C-alpha cells in the first residue's frame, strides 16, 4: 500500500563507458567496419596482387582488368 | 631496343636487328677485351666513336 525506500542496484561501467551504451552502439560499429573494407578496396584496386586475389573473380567486373597483350608485343 | 617493340616491331624482329651490331662485353679470365652481339636492353648505336 506504502513505499518508504527505492530499491536500485549499479550497473557495470568503466569510467565514462558503461555497459548500456555498448550494446546501443555495437550494430553501428559493425556498419563502420564494413564501410571501412569498402573504402579500403578503392584504393587498392591497382595491385595486382589483390587483383589476382579479390577483385578478377567479381562478376562481370573481374574480367574487365585483365590485360590481353600478347607475348609478340611485349619486351618483357 | 626494347622500345620499338609493340609500337612499330614485333619481338622476335627486333632481336635481329639489335644481333647485327656489337657492343663491349666484360672481360674475359685473363683480362682481355671481348665483343658480344646486342641484347633488347642495349640502345641504339652510332656511326661515329
Ligand atoms: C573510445 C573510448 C570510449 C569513450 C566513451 O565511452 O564515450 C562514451 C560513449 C557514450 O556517449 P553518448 O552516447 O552518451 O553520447 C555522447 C554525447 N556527448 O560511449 C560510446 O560511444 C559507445 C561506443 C564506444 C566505442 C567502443
Ligand atoms: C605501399 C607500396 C605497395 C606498392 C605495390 O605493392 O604495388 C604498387 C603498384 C604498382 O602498379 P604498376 O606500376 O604495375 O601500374 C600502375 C601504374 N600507375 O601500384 C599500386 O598498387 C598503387 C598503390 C596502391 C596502394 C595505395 C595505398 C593502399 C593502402
Amino acid at each position: 500500500a506504502y513505499t518508504s525506500h527505492l530499491s536500485s542496484k549499479t550497473g557495470l561501467h568503466f569510467g565514462r563507458l558503461s555497459l548500456r551504451s555498448l550494446t546501443a552502439y555495437a550494430p553501428n560499429l559493425m556498419l563502420w567496419g564494413g564501410a571501412s573494407m569498402l573504402g579500403l578496396f578503392v584504393f587498392t584496386e591497382g595491385w595486382p596482387k589483390f587483383q589476382d586475389t579479390l577483385y578478377k573473380k567479381i562478376p562481370l567486373l573481374g574480367p574487365t582488368l585483365e590485360d590481353h597483350t600478347p607475348p609478340e608485343d611485349k619486351p618483357n | 631496343w626494347r622500345t620499338l617493340v609493340g609500337v612499330s616491331h614485333t619481338n622476335e624482329e627486333v632481336r635481329n636487328m639489335a644481333e647485327e651490331f656489337e657492343y663491349d662485353d666484360e672481360p674475359d679470365e685473363q683480362g682481355n677485351p671481348k665483343k658480344r652481339p646486342g641484347k633488347l636492353s642495349d640502345y641504339i648505336p652510332g656511326p661515329y666513336p
